[PDB]
């Protein structure tokens, strides 16, 4: 309804709430993946740091999986997003699903 | 672990690519080593 | 008559039947197109892993998919109704023929001038002459003059029947106590077949109609000889 | 224990005995029409009356005696009765359609005219007009009964309901006499067919409606109704007005316009 | 002659009909005839959901005129949130 | 306890189970009758050597499939199980009258059996037109037993309609408006209104036929000034609403299935779906004489009925496109119920479009009383109703029973049926265009090829029906008990577990107004 | 007449587990058995009549 | 469209009883007069065996099969004419 930038900024603000709770983390990601888009890196960054404040490593990995899933057949999107997130992944010690072997069937 | 018919009114686990963060953990009961692992998770994940 | 493996209508014998063929072609093209478009859209919806499951606003698209079907219906209705009122338009017949349905045969009355009437029964399969058509031939055909507008009046002396000749585009129910009118004009000589078209009991399948279209002078002499 | 206001009904045999009574009445009519025998039909009529008696008895037990008819339950019964009446209206509509079809387009067999050649209709200004005044009057008196009940007046409710019932009986006796005296019969072509089947089903509904009013009369005598809670009475009155309105359409269509 | 003789509901209603009548006079709704009015639904001011047991189904019409109702069991204990709009509900048993 | 529970029931789930059992049994009878039709027609010549029996088989085929299989399954079975659960109600409004709607059906079916056993049967067509159905051309009890079978089925459904309308209007949570109730509930309410208004007219017409046959009335007999065509009007004034009654609950189940296996919380365009069902219901009362275009009707009346009939495509198209829009963006789960629903959308669309062909009265002169009509309605009615029923049955079997089907077997079953019904009915278009009449026990030789294929098709569907019974047996034989069901936040009927307890919603749901 | 509804309310609310169609007492049971006997007996008789009518003697 | 009467203020039992005795029952009494006054048998017409009347396609399931259910020998002829 608003501009892309305004949408992304609402979502960044949502995940950046310092005392965001577990229910709000899940509600956010489960609502976000309903939209026709792959979330911008800046949104995913804010969600991963929410995971960190909630001491939830597993949900951070899961969020990276759902970015890949939302891209569908556009195989170029997920590697781009991981690229943009590598400073955050390194800072927070978040391994990707591929690094964990969780992309094997 | 073990899901019971008599649990139908409680929040449940599901694996659905459109519901990435389910309402409960897959495993709720933790062994001693699994408890220690959840404590370690409170420190830097680079050390996991 | 129909021929083996036929897919569509019998070839037109009358100008109205020719109208119906072109109108059916028009309508079936629309039918094919809509069916194919739905099948295709179904497959398009079902062939992507991309998702969008949040609420979708409907009012904009519902305009398209009410207005476009309404336009299509009007494109069918206009030629449909034109043919309907053509078929109805006055034509001044030269001849009136009655047919009465019965269990299980047709009788025919040609009483414009003389008292001519006779019964018309299916030829039993065991008595077909070689080359004749099973369940379609009759003993006494409905001889009629070709290239002339004929009024057929249809009734019944027992249960409902229905007098049909597909290649002339004709089907008029035969109702006791009622005299239904239809008109008939064959562009060609020949033999044109139909079958009883309202269930009338145990030999409904076995009371066919055979029109024999010939030049007027042959029809006149035939008529005289049938008195 | 429930915390909604609706009625969970005890398991009951009457649906089954009612369904079987329907089997016995219909197979009984078949036996009567084709095998010259009334036996099955009499059993079916008997089991049908027993079913209706015990079923509606139980509804009174559930409501007056056990208290299950909360306002939500009563509201459902109001809808149910209105819908039942609508279905009966459409049943009569089929017979009016038959009557107008045949009378607006009289066929040659009739003489091409309506009334048919050889049919001498009743004079609509004699007993038919009297029957009209009787049912209209009964619609006034049942309205008096209804207001007396709402105002808590036992004696005048009973008096008005008795007058209403007496008028229903008067109509029925008059109609029976008219049937006997009529010079035409049900076998007198489509005139007799439409006349007797349509007025005949109407007369059956008058008898049904009168029976229902009589049930209400005896329940009133037994103090079942309160000044605010009396849906059986309301339902009987709605049904009674339906019977009155169907009569007015019959009178105008078949007796007057069709004469 | 305006006489009497017809029982009133006060006199003669019985059973559940009488329970509903008596509770209505007290402004109470133990048999759920009325729609409850929402609170603001915050964690501080949750919708209070009466129950005679330790769980009850909530339907949440998240926004006025939504045709989709969101259904879930509400259990005794800490307030729970509608999975669609987040508004809070707390069970008040027994 | 057994008799109390199953003969004296006042429970909407148990009565729904009774209806599903009754409808499944009737479906076997109806299928066997359909195989006899197609065996008679599977090669030229005569198989039964008795066309009165042929006509009896055809007639009973239709009555069984319509009145004893589709309506009991859709309305009595899915309606009773699902409608109270979908609105959080504790049962139906009239739980004891509901049981009589059920128990009138075995006697109704018994009367129809009786009709076929006495004399030479009612070989009339399911339309039962006079004078063929009158007391000279069908002397004896068969047609009267048929009339009485319809009377009992009619009372059954009228009282059921009263029950459903009352339940749906009166027993929702107080906060839930009609525009907060699920589409399947809407579809049942609208079907019930159609039943309420249409069946009394049929009852009137068949009662007039009964009195013409037995009391010397002449409603339909020209000798008394009557008219066979009046019966046709009364019959089809019911019979067109009836075909919408047969599909509307199907539309409702399709909406739920498509929504569910698309992973959606709601169907696309809910108010448009309500509008479309109401519009279809209303227009369904003003089109009946398109069953009568060859009876001798004035041209202006033909023009009106042509036009009014075509308009029904507009709301129907909104439903078809909204189902497509529900799939759009879905997380598609390729469950067997989804396959049934997708097959429904396509085959219903084909049959609806041949119905638009037939609505053109000029073309209907040549197509009326031919196999083109038979092909139209076995797409839109026979496949439409059967595919929605199978979709609903596969989808909700775990709710009703507590057990899961084998999904692989269920997908095999779908595949076999889809091939079978298309092989059976698609060639009947060619037979109709080329002039083969319906209600025939044999055909001119030219028509052999397509009748042969059609009959071979009918045996493939027979194999599917046999496999269906084995699949239900295997589920109850293996006893895989349901654990979790997704999307319960938008499918309230699942939220009390599988199967739900005998009493549900003893404490009603909490829904506030805000 | 006197209003004896309270008495009937006591009777039909007695905590005796009886279903409402039997809760009036022994007479209910008699009328129930008569009805059900007529229905089941009549239904058997109708099946006999179908059997008879299913075969030629017309 | 409300007749020439005219008496509300809060409708009630008293007004509907007034209507019952002051209008409804007097009307019945008047129509009862008018009827049982135009009564007395009329001249039954010549019998003509019209084929659209006295229909018999199947015997009636009572009596001798040839008498309608409320047959009145004075005014209802059989297909062969009036009875003795
Ligand atoms: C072992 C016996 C087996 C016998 C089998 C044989 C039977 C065949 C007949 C079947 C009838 C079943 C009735 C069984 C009653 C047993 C009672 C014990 O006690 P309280 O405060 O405790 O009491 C209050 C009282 C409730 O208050 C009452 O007292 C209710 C009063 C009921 C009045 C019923 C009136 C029927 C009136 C007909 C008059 C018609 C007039 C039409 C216009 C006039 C035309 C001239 O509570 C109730 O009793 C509930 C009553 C049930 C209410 C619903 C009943 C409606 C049912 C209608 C079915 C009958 C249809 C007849 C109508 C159609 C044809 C006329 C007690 O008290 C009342 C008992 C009286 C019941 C009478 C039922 C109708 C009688 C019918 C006459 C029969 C005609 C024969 C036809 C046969 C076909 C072949
Ligand atoms: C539609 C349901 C599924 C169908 C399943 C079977 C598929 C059938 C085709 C699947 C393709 C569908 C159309 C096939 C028409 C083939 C013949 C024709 O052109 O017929 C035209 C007329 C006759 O007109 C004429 O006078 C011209 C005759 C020309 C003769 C030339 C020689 C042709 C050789 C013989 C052909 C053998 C026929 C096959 C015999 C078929 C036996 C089963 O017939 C007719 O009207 C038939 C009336 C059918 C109306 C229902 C519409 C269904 C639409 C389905 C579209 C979805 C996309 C397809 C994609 C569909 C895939 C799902
Ligand atoms: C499920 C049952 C069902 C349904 C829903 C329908 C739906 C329709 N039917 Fe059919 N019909 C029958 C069951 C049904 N019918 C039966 C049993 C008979 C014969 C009875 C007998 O004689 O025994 C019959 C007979 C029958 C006749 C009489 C034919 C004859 O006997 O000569 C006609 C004539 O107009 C007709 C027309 C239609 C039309 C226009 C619809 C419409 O409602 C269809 C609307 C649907 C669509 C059009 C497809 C989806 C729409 C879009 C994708 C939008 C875009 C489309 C366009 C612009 C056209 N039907
Ligand atoms: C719901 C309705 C319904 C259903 C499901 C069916 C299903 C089938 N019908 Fe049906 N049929 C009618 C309604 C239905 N029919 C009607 C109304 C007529 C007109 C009767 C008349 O002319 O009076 C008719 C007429 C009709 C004829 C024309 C007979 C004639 O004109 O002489 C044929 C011929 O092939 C046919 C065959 C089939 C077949 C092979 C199936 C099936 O075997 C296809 C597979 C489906 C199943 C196996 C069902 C399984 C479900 C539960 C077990 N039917
Ligand atoms: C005070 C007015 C009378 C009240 C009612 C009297 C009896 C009617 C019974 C109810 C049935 C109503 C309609 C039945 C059809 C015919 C009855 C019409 C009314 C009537 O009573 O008609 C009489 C003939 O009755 C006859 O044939 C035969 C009468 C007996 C046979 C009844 C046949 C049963 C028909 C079954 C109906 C099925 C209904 C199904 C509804 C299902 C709805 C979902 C007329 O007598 P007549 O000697 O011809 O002429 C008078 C000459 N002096
Ligand atoms: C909403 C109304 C808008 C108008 C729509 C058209 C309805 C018209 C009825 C007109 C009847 C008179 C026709 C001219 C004479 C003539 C036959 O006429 C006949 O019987 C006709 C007999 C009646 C046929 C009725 C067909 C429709 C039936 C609908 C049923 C409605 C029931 C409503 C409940 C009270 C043939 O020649
Ligand atoms: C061959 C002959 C066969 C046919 C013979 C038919 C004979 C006659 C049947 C006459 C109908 C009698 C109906 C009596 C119903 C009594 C039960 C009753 O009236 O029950 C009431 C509920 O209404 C309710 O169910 C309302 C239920 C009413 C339904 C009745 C509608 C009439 C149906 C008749 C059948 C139609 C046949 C049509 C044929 C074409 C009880 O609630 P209340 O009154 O509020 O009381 C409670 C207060 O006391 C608390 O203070
Ligand atoms: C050819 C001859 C064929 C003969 C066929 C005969 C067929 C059937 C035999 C009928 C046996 C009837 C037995 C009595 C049925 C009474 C039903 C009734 O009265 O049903 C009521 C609901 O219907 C309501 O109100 C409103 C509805 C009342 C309907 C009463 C019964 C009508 C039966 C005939 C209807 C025909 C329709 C005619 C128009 C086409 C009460 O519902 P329950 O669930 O019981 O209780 C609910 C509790 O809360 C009550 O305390
Ligand atoms: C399931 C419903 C059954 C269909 C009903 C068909 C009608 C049957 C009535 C027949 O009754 C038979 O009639 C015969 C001649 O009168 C008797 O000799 C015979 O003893 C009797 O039994
Ligand atoms: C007004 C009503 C309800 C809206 C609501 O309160 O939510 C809506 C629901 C369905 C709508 C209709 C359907 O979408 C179908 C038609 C679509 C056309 O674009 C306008 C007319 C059209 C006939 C619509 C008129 C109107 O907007 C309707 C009738
Ligand atoms: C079909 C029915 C007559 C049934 C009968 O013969 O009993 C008649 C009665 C009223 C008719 C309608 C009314 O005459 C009004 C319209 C007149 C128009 O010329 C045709 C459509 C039109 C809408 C008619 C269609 C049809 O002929 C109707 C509905
Ligand atoms: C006995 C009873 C008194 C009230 C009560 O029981 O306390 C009275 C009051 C109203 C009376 C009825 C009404 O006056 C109406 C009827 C009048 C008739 O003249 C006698 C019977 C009739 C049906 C009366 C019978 C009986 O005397 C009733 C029923
Ligand atoms: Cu004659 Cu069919
Ligand atoms: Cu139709
Ligand atoms: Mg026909
Ligand atoms: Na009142
Ligand atoms: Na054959
Ligand atoms: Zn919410």
């Amino acid at each position: 309804h608003e501009t892309d930038e305004e949408f992304d900024a609402r979502w960044v603000t949502y995940f950046n709430k310092p005392d965001i709770d577990a229910w709000e983390l899940r509600k956010g990601m489960n609502t976000l993946v309903g939209y026709d888009l792959v979330p911008e890196p800046k949104i995913i960054d804010a969600a991963l740091r929410a995971c960190r404040r909630l001491n939830d490593f597993a949900s951070a990995v899961r969020i990276l999986e759902v970015v890949k899933d939302k891209a569908g057949p556009h195989k170029e999107i997920y590697p781009y997003v991981i690229q943009e997130l590598r400073p955050t992944l390194n800072e927070l010690g978040i391994s990707t699903p591929e690094e964990l072997g969780l992309d094997k069937v | 672990s073990v899901v019971k018919s008599e649990d139908y009114a409680l929040p449940s686990y599901v694996d659905r690519r459109d519901y990435p963060l389910p309402d409960v953990a897959h495993v709720k009961n933790l062994s001693a080593s699994q408890k220690a692992l959840k404590e370690k998770e409170k420190a830097s994940w680079s050390s996991l | 008559m129909a021929y083996p493996m036929q897919l569509g209508f019998q070839d037109a014998t009358s100008p109205i039947m020719e109208e119906l063929l072109h109108f059916h072609d028009h309508t079936l093209m629309i039918v094919f197109l809509i069916s194919s478009l739905v099948l295709y859209i179904i497959s398009l919806m079902l062939t992507t892993k991309l998702t969008h499951t949040s609420t979708m606003d409907a009012q904009e698209v519902e305009t398209i998919w009410t207005i476009l079907p309404a336009i299509i219906l009007i494109l069918i209705a206009l030629p449909s109704l034109r043919i309907l009122y053509m078929m109805d338009e006055i034509n001044n017949p030269s001849l009136t023929v009655k047919t009465m349905g019965h269990q299980w045969y047709w009788s025919y009355e040609y009483t414009d001038y003389e008292d001519l009437s006779f019964d018309s029964y299916m030829i039993p399969t065991s008595e077909l002459k070689p080359g004749e058509l099973r369940l379609l031939e009759v003993d006494n055909r409905v001889v009629l003059p070709m290239e002339m507008t004929i009024r057929m009046l249809v009734s019944s002396e027992d249960v409902l029947h229905s007098w049909a000749v597909p290649s002339l585009g004709l089907k008029t129910d035969a109702i006791p106590g009622r005299l239904n009118q239809t008109t008939l004009m064959s562009s060609r000589p020949g033999l044109y077949y139909g079958q009883c078209s309202e269930i009338c009991g145990s030999n409904h399948s076995f009371m066919p109609i055979v029109l024999e279209l010939v030049p007027l002078k042959y029809f006149e002499k035939w008529s005289a000889s049938m008195l | 224990h429930q915390t909604h206001a609706y009625h969970m009904v005890n398991p009951s045999p009457w649906p089954l005995t009612g369904a079987l009574s329907a089997l016995l009445m219909t197979s009984g009519l078949t036996m009567w029409f084709h095998f010259n025998s009334m036996t099955l039909l009499m059993i079916g009529l008997t089991t049908n009356m027993l079913t209706m008696y015990q079923w509606w008895r139980d509804v009174i037990r559930e409501s007056t005696f056990q208290g299950h008819h909360t306002p939500a339950v009563q509201k459902g019964l109001r809808y149910g009765m209105i819908l039942f009446i609508i279905s009966e209206v459409l049943f009569f509509t089929g017979f009016f359609w038959a009557f107008y079809h045949s009378s607006l387009a009289p066929t040659p067999e009739l003489g091409g005219c309506w009334p048919p050649t050889g049919i001498h209709p009743l004079n609509p200004l004699e007993v038919p007009l009297l029957n009209t005044s009787v049912l209209l009057a009964s619609g006034v008196s049942i309205t008096w009964a209804h207001h007396s009940l709402m105002e808590g007046d036992r004696k005048h409710m009973l008096q008005a309901l008795f007058i209403t019932i007496t008028l229903g009986v008067y109509f029925t006796l008059l109609q029976a006499s008219e049937y006997y005296e009529a010079p035409f019969t049900i076998s007198d072509g489509v005139y007799g067919s439409t006349f007797f089947v349509a007025t005949g089903f109407h007369g059956l509904h008058v008898i049904i409606g009168s029976t229902f009013l009589i049930v209400c009369f005896f329940r009133q005598l037994k103090f079942h109704f309160t000044s605010n809670h009396h849906f059986g009475f309301e339902a009987a009155a709605w049904y009674w007005h339906f019977v009155d309105v169907v009569w007015l359409f019959l009178y105008v269509s078949i007796y007057w316009w069709g004469s | 002659a305006s006489g009497g003789g017809v029982p009133t509901d006060e006199e003669q209603a019985t059973g559940l009909e009488r329970e509903v009548m008596l509770a209505a006079r007290k402004g109470q709704d133990p048999y759920n005839i009325l729609a409850p009015k929402a609170t603001s639904g915050t964690k501080e001011d949750p919708n209070l959901v009466p129950s005679i047991t330790n769980k009850r189904i909530v339907g949440c019409i998240c926004e006025e005129d939504n045709s989709t109702v969101i259904w879930f069991w509400l259990h005794k204990g800490e307030a729970q949130r509608c999975p669609s709009c987040g508004t809070h509900y707390k069970l008040v048993p027994h | 306890m057994f008799i109390n529970r199953w003969l004296f029931s006042t429970n909407h789930k148990d009565i729904g189970t009774l209806y599903l059992l009754f409808g499944a049994w009737a479906g076997m009878v109806g299928t066997a009758l359909s195989l006899l039709i197609r065996a008679e027609l599977g090669q030229p010549g005569t198989l039964l050597g008795d066309d009165q029996i042929y006509n009896v088989v055809v007639t009973a085929h239709a009555f069984v499939m319509i009145f004893f299989m589709v309506m009991p399954i859709m309305i009595g079975g899915f309606g009773n199980w699902l409608v109270p659960l979908m609105i959080g109600a504790p049962d139906m409004a009239f739980p004891r009258m509901n049981n009589m709607s059920f128990w009138l059906l075995p006697p109704s079916f018994l009367l129809l059996l009786a009709s076929s056993m006495v004399e030479a049967g009612a070989g009339t067509g399911w339309t039962v037109y006079p004078p063929l159905a009158g007391n000279l051309a069908h002397a004896g009890a068969s047609v009267d037993l048929t009339i009485f079978s319809l009377h009992l089925a009619g009372v059954s459904s009228i009282l059921g309609a009263i029950n459903f309308i009352t339940t749906i209007i009166n027993m929702k949570p107080p906060a839930m408006s009609q525009y907060q109730t699920p589409l399947f509930v809407w579809s049942v309410m609208i079907t019930a209104v159609l039943l309420l208004l249409s069946l009394p007219v049929l009852a009137a017409g068949i009662t007039m036929l009964l009195t013409d046959r037995n009391l010397n009335t002449t409603f339909f007999d020209p000798a008394g000034g009557g008219d066979p065509i009046l019966y046709q009007h009364l019959f089809w004034f019911f019979g067109h609403p009836e075909v919408y009654i047969l599909i509307l609950p199907g539309f409702g189940m399709i909406s739920h299935i498509v929504t569910y296996y698309s992973g959606k919380k709601e169907p696309f365009g809910y108010m448009g779906m309500v509008w479309a069902m109401m519009s279809i219901g209303f227009l369904g009362f003003i089109v009946w004489a398109h069953h009568m275009f060859t009876v001798g009707m004035d041209v202006d009346t033909r023009a009106y009925f042509t036009s009014a009939t075509m308009i029904i495509a507009i709301p129907t198209g909104v439903k078809v496109f909204s189902w497509l829009a529900t799939l759009h963006g879905g997380n598609i789960k390729w469950s067997p119920a989804m396959m049934w629903a997708l097959g429904f959308i396509f085959l219903f669309t084909v049959g609806g479009l041949t119905g638009i062909v037939l609505a053109n009265s000029s073309l209907d002169i040549v197509l009326h009383d031919t196999y083109y009509v038979v092909a139209h309605f076995h797409y839109v009615l026979s496949m439409g109703a059967v595919f929605a029923i199978m979709g609903g049955f596969v989808h909700w079997f775990p709710l009703f029973s507590g057990y899961t089907l084998n999904d692989t077997w269920a997908k095999i079953h779908f595949a076999i049926m889809f091939v079978g019904v298309n092989m059976t009915f698609f060639p009947q278009h060619f037979l109709g265009l080329s002039g083969m009449p319906r209600r025939y026990s044999d055909y001119p030789d030219a028509y052999t090829m397509w009748n042969t294929i059609s009959s071979m098709g009918s045996f493939i569907s027979l194999t599917a029906v046999m496999l269906m019974v084995f699949i239900i047996w295997e589920a109850f034989a293996s006893k895989r008990e349901v654990l979790t069901v997704d999307l319960t936040t938008t499918n309230l009927e699942w939220l009390n577990g599988c199967p739900p307890p005998y009493h549900t919603f003893e404490e009603p749901t909490y829904v506030n107004l805000k | 007449f006197e209003n004896r509804v309270a008495e009937k309310q006591k009777l039909f609310q007695e905590d005796n587990g009886l279903p409402v169609h039997l809760k009036g007492g022994a007479t209910d049971n008699i009328l129930y058995r008569v009805t059900m006997t007529l229905c089941l007996g009549g239904t058997l008789y109708s099946l006999y009549c179908l059997g008879w009518a299913s075969f030629p003697h017309k | 469209a409300s007749a020439a009467k005219g008496d509300h203020g809060g409708t009630g039992a008293r007004t509907w009883r007034f209507l019952t005795f002051g209008l409804a029952l007097p009307s019945v009494a008047l129509c009862t007069l008018n009827s049982w006054l135009h009564s007395g048998h009329r001249e039954r017409p010549a019998f003509i065996p019209y084929h659209h009347l006295r229909i018999r396609t199947k015997p009636f399931s009572w009596g001798d099969g040839n008498h309608t259910f409320f047959h009145n020998p004075r005014v209802n002829p059989l297909p062969t004419g009036y009875e003795k």
